[PDB]
RNA sequence: GGUUAUUCAGAUUAGGUAGUCGAAUGACCUACCU
RNA sequence: ACCCCCGCCGUUAGUUGCCAGCGGUUCGGCCGGGCACUCUAACGGGACUGCCCGCGAAAGCGGGAGGAAGGAGGGGACGACGUCUGGUCAGCAUGGCCCUUACGGCCUGGGCGACACACGUGCUACAAUGCCCACUACAAAGCGAUGCCACCCGGCAACGGGGAGCUAAUCGCAAAAAGGUGGGCCCAGUUCGGAUUGGGGUCUGCAACCCGACCCCAUGAAGCCGGAAUCGCUAGUAAUCGCGGAUCAGC
């Protein structure tokens, strides 16, 4: 989903990265 | 087995089973098994009777669930209820909290659309 | 050894400002390594050409800050004169650095 | 002995060292088969070996960069034509009218302002 | 247009079997522009065939499509003040346009779970006779001869 | 409010969450690049003037 | 939201301040809503404006980590 | 599903009228004009 | 039509690029070496009904070869005498009118963010050409001195702390996504859908109640591809997929 608030590309869609996305 | 006092998520992923729960989502899901090492692949007609008490007492006594924890949902908005405050005064009337515009939809809290 | 730099607007005063640097290093002094034009970077402005409100039909420019690189290798007596003396520039701006 | 050209397609251009062989054919690294996978464009590149019947007979070292993933492919196949057509003049009487000599014009279109996509308007309407 | 006849889009041939039918038919499975996608969903329903039947796809495929290919149609049609449904030949390319068209719509309306699969259990189906998209063809070429009395002005 | 305010722009006495962006030519409130200092009806006429170096009419 | 340090104004807990050093009033006139409500202000009366005027409203414990404004309407008809 | 009555909410209009058209509710089985 | 982008190649220049040729291989173009080639901009040739065929008075049209590209190859800049008494005294200037202890002037707070509605443009979806998750691979352009932040620690994360390099084809924003291999999922108001809302947190900034974004936990709303009507688009276009910038404290 491009829009939920929990997701692998929900974070490529807001701009940002978060916990379900792999940070430095 | 019956989980939550009440709740009874049977026949289904013991991971999702739980999510189905009230007060208890996803994360807080994936919680409880790696906290009693539980596999999250196999289902509820199938699982060892110690677990059906060894994972269930865990998350039951861990943290707030089940309609006690919706009571605390109810009492912080009656605390917001009593005196007025910007953000209690939109459960009255019964509108948004973020202060989105009301003007255009917003029909989630607000009801259908009352034409009128 | 030495490195000169040559950002700049005009091109055809890039072309030329370049130009008469080659020669004279060249012509006396060592060797010199010909012109290197950077990877031109350009802005880009895009905006409303209306006034007051038409969003559409608008305009836009680009800015051509251009690059050139010359590099010279033996810091010989006649160059180091004939750069410092021998020069025409404008609107380019230079920086050497050795 | 070696055979050259030059692929190009959407600034996905493709340099092309290939030298008789056994077929053998690494690209940016990566066999042939290795690189490409699951996608069906890739057996056709090579397409020019086969207008000259000589597929396990060439090996081939092929440098692409640039351009997306299928925008290569077909700089390759250009490449190999310029390749085989260079040390090959009799190759070139046969495998040009079957096509395989041009750039390929379809580049990508600039978007335009008022409009989406360079075209793609907002929706209409007049209420 | 009104200039030119505005001529056909000549497609590439197979990637597999050389014929410009197969390719065809992958386009209009094609969803934004995944040929890739497609081209498998197709054959893996063309590898589904060999096992149901040790027949070659590539004559599954080529009676799936003359199977359902309209005759011929209902065309509204003005006449000073009236629509008619004229009926009348099709376009040699209409047909195939139209068959391959339906083909596909049908491998959605199937309760296959999977798509290869829908267009496997479909393009038999077709080969066959009997079919959700063959009775689409059926269906429009009943209309094509109950409108018959129009038949006066096929300009 | 048009004077006095293009007056106070040029002042920053307080806290810089203030310090708002503004034309140098029109004291335009909005569309004020800052590579420019100018506000995009002026900065598109002193393009056609030449009056901006480098800059040319763009079209790719 | 001020994790680092209570948001709020001197001018509060200094008109309050005096207040406690010898038990006085609860009257008060703010211009100050973006300010959280100091634990111990209790009992008070804040009279918040709006860009209407100073609305009596009072305090009380549950009402704390909550800004003045928060109790202060801004609008007609809320 | 069909018929009818009404209504405003849209829709077609540059706009209005009316109509067509749509919806709701109760009952029931293209025309003119500015 | 001469203006530029992309379409063919070369001329000029070599810190972009080559186990392609040899030596080391830490088997990493890291070192040595080189610019033929990729690239980088800049200059220039090339397509002109020129050629063969046929119609024709000419203009020209239709067909074939050669060619990267044939009948403006693709795209953009450009948009006439006018029309709409079109738009803007609010970007600015300007005639006239009008205020001139306030229609001028400053802060603080409020308001443009008010909601019983209706319309316009849109995002995201209702899902198995697909939902979630582990690995792996391929872009172009663009910006980065009080800014882009590699590498290391704390944590569930946003974020913070220490700190290398960068007046920028050399350092950073930087996994391009969709996709390739493998997993659970099995048609379900669903592992689809993320609206709504409780409590806990980080960042900017005098100050996030009014009125910010951004995490994690929970709540998992409407929503089975949509009436009448109605819109975009003829090819690298529609659709679909990610990225950057301006704007800017942040948003
Ligand atoms: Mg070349
Ligand atoms: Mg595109
Ligand atoms: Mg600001
Ligand atoms: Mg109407
Ligand atoms: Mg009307
Ligand atoms: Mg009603
Ligand atoms: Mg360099
Ligand atoms: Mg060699
Ligand atoms: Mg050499
Ligand atoms: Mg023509
Ligand atoms: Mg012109
Ligand atoms: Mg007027
Ligand atoms: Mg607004
Ligand atoms: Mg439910
Ligand atoms: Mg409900
Ligand atoms: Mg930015
Ligand atoms: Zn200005």
């Amino acid at each position: 989903g491009k829009g939920d608030r929990r997701t692998r590309r929900g974070k490529i869609w807001r701009g940002t990265y978060g916990k379900y996305r792999p940070r430095k | 087995a019956r989980i939550a006092g009440v709740e009874i998520p049977r026949n289904k992923r013991v991971d999702v089973a739980l999510t189905y729960i009230y007060g208890i989502g996803k994360a807080r899901a994936k919680e409880a098994l790696e906290k009693t090492g539980i596999n999250p692949a196999t289902r509820v007609k199938d699982l060892t009777e110690a677990e059906v008490v060894r994972l269930r007492e865990y998350v039951e006594n861990t943290w707030k669930l089940e309609g006690e924890l919706r009571a605390e949902v109810a009492a912080n908005i009656k605390r917001l209820m009593d005196i007025g405050c910007y953000r209690g005064l939109r459960h009255r009337r019964g509108l948004p909290v973020r202060g989105q515009r009301t003007r255009t939809n917003a029909r989630t809290r607000k009801g259908p659309r009352k034409t009128v | 050894k030495i490195r000169i730099k040559l950002r700049g607007f005009d091109h055809k005063t890039l072309d030329a400002s370049a130009q008469k640097i080659v020669e004279a290093a060249r012509r006396s002094g060592a060797q010199v390594s010909g012109p290197i034009p950077l990877p031109t970077r350009v802005r880009r402005f895009t905006v409303i050409r209306g006034p007051f409100k038409h969003k559409d039909s608008r305009e836009h420019f680009e800015l051509r800050t251009h690059n050139r690189l010359v590099d010279i290798i033996n810091p010989n007596r006649k160059t180091i004169e004939q750069l410092m003396t021998l020069d025409l520039p404008t609107g380019v701006e230079i920086e050497i650095k050795t | 002995e070696q055979y050259y050209g030059t692929g190009r397609r959407k600034e996905a251009v493709a340099r092309v060292f290939l030298r008789p062989g056994n077929g053998k054919v690494t690209v940016n690294g990566q066999d042939f088969n290795e690189y490409f996978q699951g996608l069906v464009r890739a057996v056709a590149a090579l397409e020019p070996l086969r207008a000259v019947d000589a597929l396990g007979r060439f090996d081939a070292y092929i440098t692409v960069r640039g351009g997306g993933k299928s925008g290569q492919i077909d700089a390759i196949k250009l490449g190999i034509a310029r390749a085989l057509v260079q040390y090959n003049p009799d190759y070139r009487a046969k495998l040009k009218p079957l096509g395989f000599l041009t750039r390929d014009a379809r580049v990508v279109e600039r978007k335009k302002y008022g409009k989406h996509k360079a075209r793609r308007a907002p929706q209409y309407s007049k209420r | 247009a009104r200039r030119r006849r505005a001529e056909v889009r000549q497609l590439q041939p197979d990637l597999v079997y050389g014929d410009v039918l197969v390719t065809a038919f992958i386009n209009k499975i094609m969803r934004d522009g995944k040929k890739n996608l497609a081209a498998r969903i197709f054959y893996d329903a063309c590898k589904i065939i060999q096992e149901k039947t040790g027949q070659e796809p590539l004559k599954v495929f080529k009676q799936a499509v003359e199977n359902v290919k309209p005759r011929m149609e209902v065309r509204s049609r003005r006449v000073g003040g009236a629509n008619y449904q004229v009926p009348m030949e099709v376009s040699p390319r209409r047909q195939q346009s139209l068959a391959l068209r339906w083909l596909v719509q049908a491998a959605n309306q199937r309760p296959e779970r999977r798509a290869a699969v829908r267009i496997a259990h479909e393009l038999m189906d077709a080969a066959e006779g009997k079919g959700g998209a063959v009775k689409k063809k059926e269906d429009v070429e009943r209309m094509a001869e109950a409108n018959r009395a129009y038949a006066h002005y096929r300009w | 409010a048009r004077k006095a305010l293009i007056e106070k722009a040029k002042r920053t006495p307080k806290f810089k969450v203030r310090a708002y962006t503004r034309c140098v030519r029109c004291g335009r409130a909005r569309s004020v690049y800052r590579f420019f200092g100018l506000c995009r009806i002026c900065l598109r006429e002193l393009a056609h003037k030449g009056q901006l170096p480098g800059v040319r009419k763009a079209s790719w | 939201s001020l994790k680092k340090g209570v948001f709020v104004d001197d001018h509060l807990l200094e008109k309050v301040l005096e207040l406690n050093a010898k038990g006085e009033k609860r009257l008060i006139k703010t211009w100050s809503r973006r300010s959280t409500i100091v634990p111990e202000m209790v009992g008070h009366t804040i009279a918040v404006y709006n860009g209407k005027q100073h609305v009596p409203v009072y305090i009380t414990e549950n009402m704390v980590g909550h800004k003045l404004g928060e109790f202060a309407p801004t609008r007609t008809y809320r």
